[PDB]
Parts: structure tokens; C-alpha cells; sequence
């Protein structure tokens, strides 16, 4: 439920 | 070939506003709903109020006055302004109350009420607060429902500006270093190569025009933000939400190609979601329509910001 993700 | 940026930063005292109640909070700090009473002037200004915990290190603060500093320097009735900052012991960000709140909030709250009209406009507001951030040169990198805000259910504007980036006049890409991203929201090539532009702004917009038309789902749920990049290049995109018209959804397809130069200019999408603006019934489909109506606290010196111009 995370908008934002590392990559 | 850029002009100075003559903006006024206008530095605020304490004494100056009070904080009535507490929005949210945060390790980062607390927002407040407060009143701003500038010195002297005979006038109340409903505000929100960030007061950053004491606790912040350098990093962070150095980010915050970046984000004001955008702020600052934009001037458009859909696009918040920071009307100031407090320098205190904890740095204190003050901008125009927004009583509505989030627009993927309301949506989802008012699901049942909220009509083609609405909806609509929000989409033309929204285009025209990002073409004006395009005409300033700046990409706004974080467009999504959740970043923009309702100061009535007729009006509404862009905000969130922690990941905008001034373009150079010369320069048409922004090359970004890793960090934590919106990957739902973003443009390909953003995703693939850090590359984003105000045509990657556009493909952000047409994901966020899609929270709307279907009152506020989660795009490409339950499927893991690792695997978006492939199912785009797959050529798979969000599908039709069930009130829209093909001639919307076209639109919104439209902002999801895969060439960025063949996406629509946010001018163009003021052009045509105002042409539907005219005959909303016409292009999205919505059960009882015709039907439904949309829209706490010494009121009498009070004035919204948008009123008090200096």
C-alpha cells in the first residue's frame, strides 16, 4: 500500500 | 534565455497566526489549520500550517525550503502559493487552507454525490494549473489525485511540489538519481531511464484523470509495481472506467503512447475537456446524475487568500 517504491 | 525570478518570499512572524486544530501528523511534523493575521491589516486568513519536528536533520530542511522556494515563485488559480514561512526554532510552511482536502479523498468519500460536471471541470482545472506550471519551464514530477487539493468542490489545484524540477530554457529532459517514485503514476521512459519532461507530466495527468472517472481506484491494483514497466511495454494500458465515454477514454489512451511528442499538450487537453465541460451528460455516464448536489467555525474579517494580494 505503498504509492512509492525505490528502482 | 530565463528571466529573474523576482517572487517575494514573505517571512511570517509567530505572533502573526494561530493554530486552531491539528489535520495530521507526522514524524516530519503536524500540520494545522490556523488562522494567518498579518500585522495591522485587519483580516483573518484560513491556513494550513506545517511545523516541522525539532528533530530534522539538515538533509531534510534543505528539502522542505526547495519544495517553499517552488511554491514561491508560482502565481496561478490552480497551483496553491505559499503565502510564507515562519523561521523558528522548528521551520513553520504556511499555505492557503484547503477545507476539502485531497481530491482522491473526496472522491472516494463522495462517491455516491459527485456528478460529470464536477468531474469534468477538475480535469480542465487541473490541465490548465499544469499548462501554467509548463509555461514556467517547470515539471511537476509527482502528478496523482492524492497531490491535488479541493478548496471547494468547484475549485481545485495542484500541489505537492517536492519532486519539481525547473527546466533549464535551453533543456527539455530531466535526468533524475534514484530515489523513491510514484512508479503507478509515471510515464515510461521516467521508469525505464529517470527521464521526465512535461510530456511525462501529461502521461502522470492521464492516470490521474482515470482516479476520477473511477471515483478513486487504485491503478494497476494488485499488481506489483515491479512488473508495471513490462505490461507497458506489452503494450497494456489502465482500462475504460465504466462512466466513461470512448471519446474520454480515448483521451486518456492518448496520454499513455509510448512517443512522449505524441502525447496530448496540456492546452489541448483544456481545449477538449472543456468542449465536454459544455455538454457533460454527453460524455460520461453516470446513474442519477441530473440529480445530485455538491457543497466548522468571528467570521467576519476573514478572507481567502486568494483575495489577499500584496
Amino acid at each position: 500500500d505503498h504509492q512509492y517504491y525505490n528502482d | 534565455g530565463e528571466a529573474p525570478n523576482q517572487a517575494l518570499l514573505r517571512i511570517l512572524k509567530e505572533t502573526e497566526f494561530k493554530k486552531i486544530k491539528v489535520l495530521g501528523s507526522g514524524a516530519f511534523g503536524t500540520v494545522y489549520k490556523g488562522l494567518w493575521i498579518p500585522e495591522g491589516e485587519k483580516v483573518k486568513i484560513p491556513v494550513a500550517i506545517k511545523e516541522l519536528r525539532e528533530a530534522t536533520s539538515p538533509k531534510a530542511n534543505k528539502e522542505i525550503l526547495d519544495e517553499a522556494y517552488v511554491m514561491a515563485s508560482v502565481d496561478n488559480p490552480h497551483v496553491c502559493r505559499l503565502l510564507g514561512i515562519c523561521l523558528t526554532s522548528t521551520v513553520q510552511l504556511i499555505t492557503q487552507l484547503m477545507p476539502f482536502g485531497c481530491l482522491l479523498d473526496y472522491v472516494r468519500e463522495h462517491k455516491d454525490n459527485i456528478g460529470s460536471q464536477y468531474l469534468l471541470n477538475w480535469c480542465v482545472q487541473i490541465a490548465k494549473g499544469m499548462n501554467y506550471l509548463e509555461d514556467r519551464r517547470l515539471v511537476h514530477r509527482d502528478l496523482a489525485a492524492r497531490n491535488v487539493l479541493v478548496k471547494t468542490p468547484q475549485h481545485v489545484k495542484i500541489t505537492d511540489f517536492g519532486r519539481a524540477k525547473l527546466l533549464g530554457a535551453e533543456e527539455k529532459e530531466y535526468h533524475a538519481e534514484g530515489g523513491k517514485v510514484p512508479i503507478k503514476w509515471m510515464a515510461l521512459e521516467s521508469i525505464l531511464h529517470r527521464i521526465y519532461t512535461h510530456q511525462s507530466d501529461v502521461w502522470s495527468y492521464g492516470v490521474t484523470v482515470w482516479e476520477l472517472m473511477t471515483f478513486g481506484s487504485k491503478p494497476y491494483d494488485g499488481i506489483p509495481a515491479s512488473e508495471i514497466s513490462s505490461i507497458l511495454e506489452k503494450g497494456e494500458r489502465l482500462p475504460q472506467p465504466p462512466i466513461c465515454t470512448i471519446d474520454v477514454y480515448m483521451i486518456m489512451v492518448k496520454c499513455w503512447m509510448i512517443d512522449a511528442d505524441s502525447r496530448p499538450k496540456f492546452r489541448e487537453l483544456i481545449i477538449e475537456f472543456s468542449k465536454m465541460a459544455r455538454d457533460p451528460q454527453r460524455y460520461l455516464v453516470i446513474q442519477g446524475d441530473e440529480r445530485m448536489h455538491l457543497p466548522d467555525e468571528d467570521m467576519d474579517d476573514v478572507v481567502d487568500a486568494d483575495e489577499y494580494l500584496i
